[PDB]
């Protein structure tokens, strides 16, 4: 995250760091106990494999997330119509092992409904462990950011990403720049407020540079996949 | 797809809307009938999609509990979750509803429910299926 | 981490090469080491990969059969033998680690390799 501030414990207690091998790879974010929403181009092959993926909620630091701390994930599941080459459909699901225990620092994100009604330029929130400057390292703290929604019409437009977005994408942050996601936040929480409710309305997918004007970030369109996330829930249950 | 026609997902299988969540599956995966329940809006409004006027309609609260909301609940994948329900007044511009027969037998949930003109509670079901969306 | 792939050069086709991948940093952050490829004008394509105890490899379908990942855990050297090499081989190639090939930013650029040419 590039111009945001610290988070306090509890302040994104849906955030997830998702390891491979016991270093920090994609964020993620809890919808249930055992399911987490992240992006798919974290976990092309060989990463589609459960074994190496561990989730740690409810820490803020990377350092405190020990090998033996964190849930082995279950099953990782991209959307069956993701495109790498165009980034289009870009989420996915993993299932932990066991269920997470909610408390004040670990609680789920709601999924959105039909009918939300959003602002054109309603207010968001961003989080994750990724950068915090173009070319940085991986942030040891989990960081958190305003964000405002660009219009897909205005981020379609010839000098931001010409015609890139698709309905399955959908466009945050500032045409000025200086606020953005970036490299290490794949995968984790675009949300929004509204009747005193925190919604995931999207998933960190991608961007060209970080924090740059009329280059913002795009993340993956969640209200257009809650069909495909409950028929993978269904299907899981029985 | 033509007609008003429901694409099975993005299969290319378009089904007539009178057999959408009728009770038989009639797409390649199953779609017509595994997405038959929703929540509506910020406030929750059960939903279920009505085979006979194929369209979307909230649930009346008549001889509603929260036996059903579960089972609504875990119709949408949320197994043994519930959270929180209300009977709420409507306010989706819905015309008619959905209503629950108590007598309906062992069935999928959205088949437990006929289409009605009228709710006698004068309320429709806002169903929440896991606490979340809270934070500091 | 910080990683130097090396061993490339210009080979005909049939012919083998050995490119290895020195890493400097925590042995705890090289749980899994990729090599990934780039010709140009293509979109880079993941080659394979290897587990730190070597428990566990991966090669992508358009070289399994033909190379081989291996590691030196002595000297923390991840190794790719590549034989039969085809003109369609031809690229630079990379090696990366997850939080480095896992990219918000498919078109970045801050991951140096080694130059592979197969060419009569
Ligand atoms: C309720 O279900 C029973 C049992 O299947 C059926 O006989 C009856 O007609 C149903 N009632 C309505 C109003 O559809
Ligand atoms: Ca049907």
């Amino acid at each position: 995250i590039v111009g945001g501030e610290s988070a306090l414990p509890g302040a994104w207690p849906w955030q997830v760091s998702l390891h491979v091998q016991n270093v920090h790879v994609c964020g993620g974010s809890i919808i249930t106990p055992e399911w987490i929403v992240t992006a798919a181009h974290c976990v092309e092959k060989p990463l589609n494999n459960p074994w190496h993926w561990t989730a740690f909620a409810g820490i803020l630091r990377q350092s405190f997330m020990f090998y033996g701390a964190g849930y082995q994930v279950e099953k990782v599941i991209s959307h069956p119509n993701y495109d790498s080459k165009t980034k289009n459909n870009d989420i996915a699901l993993m299932k932990l092992q066991k269920p997470l225990t909610f408390n004040d620092l670990v609680k789920p994100v709601c999924l959105p409904n039909p009918g939300m009604m959003l602002q054109p330029e309603q207010l968001c929130w961003i989080s994750g462990w990724g950068a915090t400057e173009e070319k940085g390292k991986t942030s040891e703290v989990l960081n958190a950011a305003k964000v405002l929604l660009i219009e897909t019409q205005r981020c379609n437009s010839r000098y931001v990403y010409d015609n890139l977005i698709t309905p399955a994408m959908i466009c945050a942050g500032f045409l000025q720049g200086n606020v953005d996601s970036c490299q290490g936040d794949s995968g984790g929480p675009l949300v929004t407020s509204k009747n005193n409710i925190w919604w995931l309305i999207g998933d960190t997918s991608w961007g060209s540079g970080c924090a740059k004007a009329y280059r913002p970030g795009v993340y993956g369109n969640v209200m257009v996949f809650t069909d495909w996330i409950y028929r993978q829930m269904r299907a899981d249950g029985e | 797809c033509s007609n008003s026609g429901i694409e099975c997902d993005s299969s290319g299988t378009c089904i007539n809307p009178s057999n959408w969540c009728d009770g038989v599956s009639h797409c390649p995966g199953g779609e017509d009938e595994n997405r038959c329940v929703r929540l509506y809006g910020p406030n929750f409004i059960l939903q279920v999609y009505s085979s006979q006027r194929k369209s979307w309609h909230p649930v009346c609260q008549d001889d509603w509990n929260e036996n059903y909301g579960r089972a609504a609940c875990r119709d949408m994948g949320y197994k043994n979750n519930f959270y929180s329900s209300q009977g709420i007044v409507d306010d989706s511009g819905s015309t008619s509803f959905m209503k629950l027969n108590t007598s309906a037998g062992n069935v999928d949930i959205y088949k437990k429910l006929y289409h009605s003109d009228a709710c006698s509670s004068k309320a429709v079901v806002s169903l929440r299926c896991i606490a979340c969306g809270v934070n500091l | 981490v910080q990683l130097q792939a090396s061993g490339g050069g210009f080979v005909q086709p049939g012919g083998s090469l050995r490119l290895s991948c020195a890493a400097s940093g925590k042995v705890v952050e090289q749980g899994l080491m990729g090599w990934f490829r780039q010709a140009p004008g293509k979109e880079r394509e993941f080659v394979s990969a290897i587990q730190y105890d070597t428990k566990l490899e991966y090669y992508a379908d358009s070289v399994k059969g033909r190379f081989t990942i291996s590691r030196d855990n002595s000297k923390n050297t991840v190794y790719l033998q590549m034989n039969s090499l085809r003109a369609e081989d031809t690229a630079t190639y990379y090696c990366a680690t997850p939080q480095m090939w896992v990219q918000r930013d498919r078109d970045d650029r801050w991951y140096q390799g080694t130059q592979v040419t197969v060419s009569s």
